[PDB]
Formats: C-alpha cells, structure tokens, sequence
RNA sequence: CCUGCGCCCGCCGCCCGCCCCGACCCACGUUAGGGGCGCUUGCGCCCCCAAGGGCCCGUGCCAUUGGCUAAGCCGGUCCG
RNA sequence: GUAAGCAGAACUGGCGAUGCGGGAUGAACCGGAAGCCGGGUUACGGUGCCCAACUGCGCGCUAACCUAGAACCCACAAAGG
RNA sequence: GGCCGGUACCCGCGCGCCGAAAGGCGUGCCCCUCGGGGCACUGCGCUGCAACGCCCUGCGGGCUCUCCAUCCGACCCGUC
C-alpha cells in the first residue's frame, strides 16, 4: 500500500522556486508530469510534479471546480489550519520565526533556552538518581 | 510566463503589378519564435508554394494570437510534414496541454527527442483541438478519466532554493511515494 | 562542485552506496580545496553498470603492464580501500606538490576502523545510490568486485563488521532509553517553568 | 528625487536666488558692487626660483556624510573593529564631523562616550527613549588629541609606570561619565532585560550566517 | 569546547582560499578566489561585495613583536552561480596561500 | 637488550614553536518503504523531510579585584 | 590517377612572415590579429574531477553479457540483417 | 557595490543676513491657482577637496640584488 496520490483535489506542498511554500490543490492532472494548481490567491495554472510536494490532506472536490466551490471546500476541510498544526507545516512557519527573530529577540531566546537546559539538566540529574 | 513559440497570423501579397493592380491576399498561421523568424517562415511558404518573393512580394499585416482560456486542458492534435535523413513523412501527434503554444513546444521536442529531427526540417500542416472522447493515440487517452489516482514514482530529492543545499548531510533522505 | 566550506579538523564519509565516480569528484575537490576527508566503508561504494561489466573494465585493467619491467608499470591494486584512492588520484592532479599534498589528506579504510566508530558518518547526498540511480539498472559493490577480481579480506572485514554492527547495536538501545528519560526530563522542566519559557513556544518544534 | 534636485538646483533663476543676487542688490545702492586689488603687501623677503604657486585654503565645501537610514539616536549598535569588538553600545547623536557619538554605559560595558566610525557599526532593530539625555556638551574639541611630542621612547622604566601613574584620562571625564550613565540607565532600566543584553557581546557562533540574520 | 580558550568574540565569517582567476591556461594572479562558509548562492554574495578580508599568516622570523602578518583585501564582485567571490588584495597571495583561511570581517559595513 | 659519567621516566615553575577560534554530535537498514511509544506481539497512536536538526554561559578586553558557594555541568588526576 | 598526406589548373582567404583564446596534442579548422597596465563585457568553446563555470531547470530515447557513447576539419566504417 | 581621478576653466567660492551645518531667505512677470511650479534682469573678482590616524635609527620601511618554496606558462639555439 501507498499513503498518497497525485489525485483530483489533493493539497500539495508546493518545494522549489520563488513560490515555496504555498499550499495548492492539484484539481487536475495534465499528463505524468504536469498538473494544475488552483490556488486561493494564485490563478489555476499548471505545474510539475517535480516542484510538488504532495500532503496529507485530501480535499473532496469536483475536477476543475469553480473557485468559490474550491474555497468553500477548502474551508470545508480546513486546511489552512490543519496544515499549519501538522507538524510538516509547523516545521516551515517555525522556521520563517527563526528567519524572522533579530538581534536582541534571539538574545533573549538564548536566555530562556539557557535557562531551560539548565532546568532539564537538574531536573534529569534528580531522577536519575531517583532510577536505582 | 514565456513562450518559446507564438502562433503569429501573416497576411501578404505580391507587389502591385500594372494588370492585376490588387493582387489576391494570401493568410497563414505559422509558428515562430518571434516576429522577424515567423515572416521569413511566410515568404518561405509562399515562395514554394504560391510562386511568390519577398523582393516581389510585400507584407501587409502580422498579428500575434493568443489562447482562449488559459487555464483549461485542452487536448491538442497537430498534423505534421517532417524530413526524416532519406526522405519526408507525415505524423499526427496528440497531447494534452494547457496551450497550443506549449502543445507546439512540446511537439518540437518530441521530433527532436524521438527522431533527433531538428526544427528547420518540420512543418506544422493542421493544429486543431482534437476533444477527448475523439482521441487516437493512447497515451493522450488514458488521462481520460475521472477519480484518476497515481503515486509518484519519480520525486527529485532538492532543497527549495540553492541557499539551503550544502555538500555533507548526516542523515540518508527518507524517500516514500 | 566547488565545496561546502566547512570546518572540521576531519570530515568521514560512510560510502556505502555512494556512486564511486560521484563520491570520487566530490571528495577530490573538498581534498584540492585543502579540508582533510577520511572515507570509511569503501567496501560498500556501489558502481553503475553491471558486475560484469566492472569486470572486464578492470581485467583490461589488468592488461595494461609495463612490458621490460612490470614491476615499473600500472600497479593494479585490489582492495577496495585502494581501488577508491586511485580512482580519487586519476581526479587529482597528482603529478604536482599541489596534488600530492591534497592525497596527502586522503584516508580510506575498508570498515570502519577505530577510531572511526564512535563519530557521526556523513553521507553525501549528491551521490547516494538512491538519488542517481534508477531502481532497476544494473549496479555493483566494489566489495563484490574486489572479492572477484582477487582481494583476500572479503570474509576478514565481513567478521568484523558483524562485531561492529552488534557492539553498534547495543549502545543504540542504550542511547534510546537514556532519550526517552531525557524527554521525560524535557517535559518535567516545561511544567516546572510557566511564563518563563513563552518566548519558546513559537520557534520549537 | 536625485535628478529632480539637480534641474531644481541647476536653473538659472534658482541659481539667482541660491547666490543671492539680491541682498547685494540692496548693499551697494541699485547695483551689483565692483572688486578691488587686494594683495598689496609689496614685501616678498625670498625669491624661488620655481613658478611661485600659494597655499591652497580650499574654497571646496563637501557635503555632510549622510547618516544611514536605520540609524536613530538610541539605536543599540554593534562595534566591529577594535578593542570593543563585540561591545554592544547605545547611539547618542552623530556629531558634527560626521562621526558616530556612542557610549556603553561605561558603568555596564566599560565602553565609554566615545567617537565610532559609522562604518564599522551594524544598528540593531531595537531603540530606547532618551530624550531626557543632556548630550549638547559633547563635541569634536572635547575629542581632539593634541598628541604629544614623540621625544618619549618608551622604555623600560616607561613601560608600567604609565600604569602604575595616573597621569592619564581626567577627572572632568571622569565626573561626565557619571551624569550620562546616571541619566542612561535611567532610560535602560525601562527597557526589560535590555541591561543583560548590552553587559553581553555579539558572537557569530557557528551556524551564522550574517546575510541571513536580521538585527 | 566548554571551558574552553581561545577568541571569545567571532566576528568574521571564515572562508578557504581557493585558487586565482584562471582560464582552462592562464592565471592572473592579481584576483584570488575566495569560498566564504554559508553562502550558497550568487545573489547572497551581494550582501559580502565590499566587506573587507584578512590573510592572516605567520613568518620564520618575529617583526614588530610577532611571527604573524596579515595582508588585506577585499571582496570586489560575485564568481559563478554558487557564492564564490572574487577578492583583491594589496599584494597578490602567495599559492601556499591556496587552501588555508582567510578572514571575512564585516567591517565596512552597510 | 637498551651505553657509569651517557640516558630514561614522574611531578611542577615556566618559556617558546604547532593548531585553532563551538574546529561539540556512535545506530544498522530500504527508498514500490521506513521510524518512536504503548498494549493482542499483532494491532493501534504518532512521525518521515533532509543535520534546514540538536547540544553547550552560547553572553568576561583569549578574559579586573577580593569572598562565600547550594544543586548542576565540564576538565586534570587516582581507583576500578 | 583505383586512390594518395599524389601531380596540374580557376576565385578567394590563410600559413609562410603571427602572436593570442578554443579544437587534449597540430603552420595554415573555429574565434581573432597585438604598444605597456588598471577596470568591465564578450567571440569560439564549455560548467562531473583534472580545470575557471550548474552534479542547475525541463522533456524524450539508449541499457551496450563487443572497450555502449560522447567536438567542424578529425583521425573512418560498407552491403546487409 | 567595483576601478580610476581630486581640480588654475566644467563645476565651486566670496562680495548680505539667518543657520555648527545640509541649506533657507527678495522683486516682477506666466501657470495651474491647496502643494506649489516656470521664467526673469547679471556684475565684479578668486579659483590645485577634505578628516583622523600608524612609523620615524626600530624585531622598522622596501629592494629593480641573492636563495628557496608554490602556482600558471614553458621543447634547443643558429640554419636551408
Ligand atoms: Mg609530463
Ligand atoms: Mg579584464
Ligand atoms: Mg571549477
Ligand atoms: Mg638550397
């Protein structure tokens, strides 16, 4: 068994050029390669199995739908959030914060993780030796 | 974004002569990579084919068309005169494609790939949309379907942009499909 | 291919599965670049084209020898760990000081020798088999090769890497119980600090 | 706006009012006065031989360095270069020769109110509210070094006897020192934790790569 | 590595030496080629174009209190599709020179 | 075996010279699959894409003066 | 002349008299003709390592159990399966 | 951001004030009419850009001289 699909609706990662990053939903499939990609701000238009990085969540569409279906379906299935919560897309919004810290924000980060391997340390160290 | 062809629409005439002083208009759809290359393309084929120069011919009216709608499939048949190395043949090519214009790009790669026929040797006689249901060859047909589903077997392992790629990674990549 | 910069003293390469030519290429410009690489389980690198193939490419290999005095001539080498170092020398330009010095910094072991166990072994991923290969083409272990073609070890590293392998197994199992406490240890300090450890909740993972 | 200040700059009329035609309109009556012969000292006392050419005071007058867009008096800076390397200090105002004015505090940084080249500072996104800062006292004369005679090897009686000897740094900065730093932390203790991030340094530890990192 | 000595402060970013402006038969040795560590592209090299560099060695003999010297330069312009960049020096580098560390600062800075 | 006026070895008191600037990180294995934890040892839950991660006072003019010093960490060193 | 890196002519260019970049190597093949330097950009040709530049983005075909194949001249392959 | 130049004319400066200083400051016409803009009458003379460093008989500076190492180039000259 396979765990997931090119198929009518599936949201997918999209992983390499200026537009990493975004969700699309492949509504429908041009040939072994190429499929297209609706999008909420960005209009249908077909891209490359090879720049797609196919999720989780699959989306219960028609082919080709009108876009207010496609939204309302979106919502339906709530993937913006679900996708957001899932530890795949937590790993790309974290990592945008850690773009997005600066100076005296990652200093303060330094302190509080100091101040917690610390924490860990003792805390490891009591039940260790607590473990006979 | 980009095109490599555009299908431009010539419209041209031979000089005017003292009998015959509106000389018949001729109109073609060529395929080109730009302006100046789809004009010699016309003089080309109005030179072998309706006796006509461009010293003593003139040209009246080049448009550049576009696609209806973008953003629909569109299964794409092309009818095709190709010179093989011993002699000229004839083939019908059909291909599933958002454009014509990227049918056309995909119909020189594939003479080019499948025949190592280049394109000064090809012509392009008929496009037209061949819709589904009324598809000849295979491989176009058997994406006719709804509730398709295929996994990828084919996945380039890549970092999304060049920054984020260096030469020694500790773990061995986790592929799944 | 012009590097990655980094900044070891030493940089391993677990070269199981690697394409030879590939690793080959890489590892000759990190060494002309001037960072000092040790390749580990040479015995293991995996070739394009069959074993055949190999084969005959290295017994015409064998053929090329010096006429007058073939103790002067094309020394064909056996052992993996060796047919890896000429392979990397026919990319380094080895008749200069510059190349020499860059072979220099070039160690290559069948196995992993101590004390190349405990350390992290760094795969290159531009040359995984996995990655560069096709599932379904024709593809040998220069370990294979080289047990054919007359090297004398292939049961010699094949006892040793079974102890390696079982000594690697045991400390696994113990580093695995001694995380799972450490995680326990992780969420014991989390409820222990409250508003203290805010600034953490959006940039963990 | 770079062209369009240059046509603005460059008409002939607004060129009229820039000089100030009028003004000397005014002076000498309904007219633009005349120039007379200056230079009758008539008392040369030594004749070069070389074509004689005079000092040059230069009538060029450059323009002010521009001051970087992210930049703002209380901006956390960070040296680069020399002994404060690292140091993270606090930007006062950028005096009057085109120099940086920042200062540590000295009573948390050991980095004093000293002169920076802009070059060598990186501004950090972070400011603080120092409007209540006295700084007007503080200028190019105060910095200027009248750098001694060099008939003073230093040798090895020379060499701790600075160091033992006070004969250094005066008590007038000494006591400045004092009312800024009071009047400073007055305006860091406002701003949470900001006295633990200045007391530490900025090191580019591994895994840094300053294209990336903001600040 | 804890509890450890040496600089306490990096503020430079390390980089390899890596060669001079060759042709498939020429050198000119008059621009060296430089590797920083961390770039990985040519448009991030731009942040680096200007910022000044050290070849720090050390000689046989002290001078001035020291066996190390230091010959500066400069990083001019981007080299290839992957971050290499082009340095000029006030004196060209020794080819010894190629392979060992250079010192990116960021002191004129921007 | 190891030079009877020769050398070896330990310690500390240092001087130079080398290296370096966090020069921190043990799984095996496949990739048409796999990994962690529980209980039917078969099945749950979860995670899988790149170490792009983790860890370390990570914060002192390679480091001011004295003093006390928990719990913790790291090093020299004896023991096994 | 069976042909020849042969012998004789027609138009032009080259070498000879000429460096330099490429074709690994070559007098005349490709680019191109020059005082001595600094800076920028290209031609021919290339970007896996030697070797300066991408193991880049795409699509197809080849699987060679003969040394698969990989540069204008150029270092060949034929009839035929 | 890179390389070069640094002023006898092109620019620029004084001949008025305010301004440490970039700079602002007047009259009259034309224009939209906020903002504000266009043009205008023009005169004498002058006319080698700056700031701060470092070294100064030194273990300094740099050398076209010598030796060596490394990189690239590199066949042995005359001659039919
Ligand atoms: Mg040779
Ligand atoms: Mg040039
Ligand atoms: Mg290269
Ligand atoms: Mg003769």
């Amino acid at each position: 068994p396979f765990k997931r699909f090119v198929e009518i609706g599936r949201v997918a990662l999209v992983n390499y050029g200026k537009d990493y990053g975004r969700l699309v939903v492949i509504v429908d499939v041009v040939d072994q390669n190429r499929a297209l990609v609706d999008a909420p701000d960005m209009v249908r238009c077909q891209m490359n199995f090879k720049r797609l990085s196919l999720t989780d969540i699959k989306i219960d569409i028609k082919r080709i739908p009108k876009k207010a279906t496609l939204i309302k379906a979106m919502e339906e299935a709530d993937v913006k959030t679900k996708w957001e919560n899932s530890s795949w897309g937590k790993k790309l919004i974290v990592q945008k914060k850690r773009a997005a810290l600066n100076d005296f924000d990652r200093f303060k980060v330094m302190l509080a993780k100091i101040k917690r391997g610390g924490a860990i340390r003792q805390e490891l160290a009591k039940l260790k030796k607590e473990v006979a | 974004v980009a095109f490599r062809f555009h299908q431009y629409q010539v419209v041209g005439r031979a000089l005017p002569t003292p009998g015959d002083e509106q000389p018949k208009i001729y109109r073609m759809k060529l395929w080109a990579t730009n302006e100046v290359r789809a004009k010699s393309k016309f003089w080309y084929f109005l030179r072998k084919l309706k006796k006509v120069k461009k010293s003593n011919g003139q040209m009246l009216a080049i448009n550049e068309i576009f696609e209806k709608n973008p953003t629909t499939i569109k299964n794409y048949g092309i009818w095709l005169r190709y010179q093989s190395r011993t002699g000229y043949h004839n083939m019908y090519k059909e291909y599933r494609d958002t454009t014509l214009n990227g049918a056309v790009e995909q119909m020189y790669t594939e003479m080019a790939s499948r025949h190592r026929v280049r394109s000064p040797c090809i012509q392009i006689i008929k496009t037209a949309t061949v819709n589904f249901k009324l598809c000849k060859r295979d491989n176009t047909k058997q994406f006719h379907n709804s509730k398709i589903k295929f996994p990828l077997v084919y996945q380039k392992v890549r970092p999304p942009t060049r920054k984020l790629k260096t030469t020694y990674k500790a773990t061995r990549p986790n592929l799944f499909m | 291919v012009s590097g990655s910069g980094v900044c070891a003293k030493r940089v391993v390469v677990d070269a199981r599965h690697h394409m030879l030519g590939r690793l080959a290429s890489i590892v000759a410009k990190e060494l002309l670049n001037g960072q000092r690489v040790v390749v580990v389980r040479c015995e293991e690198i995996c070739m394009s084209g069959g074993l055949v193939r190999q084969k005959m490419k290295y017994l015409r290999f064998l053929r090329k020898r010096m006429n007058t005095k073939p103790s002067h001539g094309p020394i064909h080498f056996r052992a993996p760990a060796k047919i890896l170092w000429r392979t990397i020398r026919g990319m380094i330009p080895h008749k200069t000081a510059r190349g020499e010095a860059a072979l220099a910094r070039l160690k290559a072991y069948e196995g992993v020798p101590p004390p190349y166990d405990r350390t992290k072994r760094m795969v290159i991923p531009d040359a995984l088999k996995v990655l560069r290969l096709q599932p379904g083409h024709r593809y040998c272990l220069l370990g294979q090769l080289s047990k054919e073609v007359g090297w004398n070890y292939a049961d010699t590293i094949r006892e040793l890497e079974e102890k390696r392998k079982e000594k690697a197994k045991v400390s696994y199992d113990r580093r695995k119980q001694l995380a799972k406490l450490r995680v326990k240890a992780e969420k014991a300090a989390e409820e222990k600090l409250g508003t203290q450890l805010e600034i953490l909740a959006p940039i963990k993972y | 706006s770079k062209m369009a200040l240059g046509i603005k700059r460059a008409s002939r009329s607004h060129t009229y009012h820039r000089r100030g035609l009028w003004a000397i309109k005014a002076k000498h009556g309904g007219a633009l006065p005349k120039a007379e012969k200056p230079a009758a000292v008539a008392e040369p006392k030594f004749y070069p031989a070389d074509d004689v050419k005079p000092r040059t005071v230069s009538t060029r007058k450059p323009h002010p360095t521009k001051l970087r867009s992210t930049i703002t008096p209380g901006t956390v800076l960070i040296l680069l270069a020399g002994r404060y390397m690292g140091k993270r200090v606090v930007f006062l105002k950028q005096l009057q020769s085109g120099l940086l004015l920042i200062t540590g505090p000295f009573k948390i940084n050991g980095v004093p109110i000293r002169r920076v080249n802009q070059a060598y500072v990186i501004a950090t996104s972070t400011k603080v509210d120092i409007s209540k800062v006295n700084v007007q006292k503080f200028d190019d004369k105060y910095f200027a070094r009248e750098k001694k005679t060099r008939a003073k090897k230093t040798e090895g009686e020379l060499f701790e006897s600075d160091k033992e000897a006070t004969k250094n740094l005066p008590d007038f900065k000494k006591d400045d020192q004092k009312v800024i730093d009071a009047e400073l932390i007055k305006a860091i203790d406002a701003v949470p934790d900001l006295k633990n991030y200045l007391g530490a340094r900025f090191s580019l530890r591994d895994g840094d790569k300053p294209h990336e990192m903001t600040f | 590595v804890k509890g450890r000595t040496g600089q306490r402060v990096r503020l430079y970013v390390r980089g390899t030496i890596l060669g001079y402006k060759r042709s498939k038969s020429n050198q000119y040795e008059t621009a060296s080629l430089v590797q920083i560590e961390g770039v990985n592209t040519r448009e991030d090299v731009a942040w680096y174009g200007g910022k000044r560099m050290a070849y720090v060695y050390k000689a046989k003999t002290k001078s001035n209190g020291t066996h190390y010297r230091c010959i500066w330069g400069k990083v001019s312009r981007p080299h290839g599709n992957t971050g290499v960049v082009r340095a000029k020096f006030t004196s060209n580098l020794p080819a010894e020179a190629m392979g060992k560390k250079v010192r990116v600062f960021m002191y004129p800075s921007s």
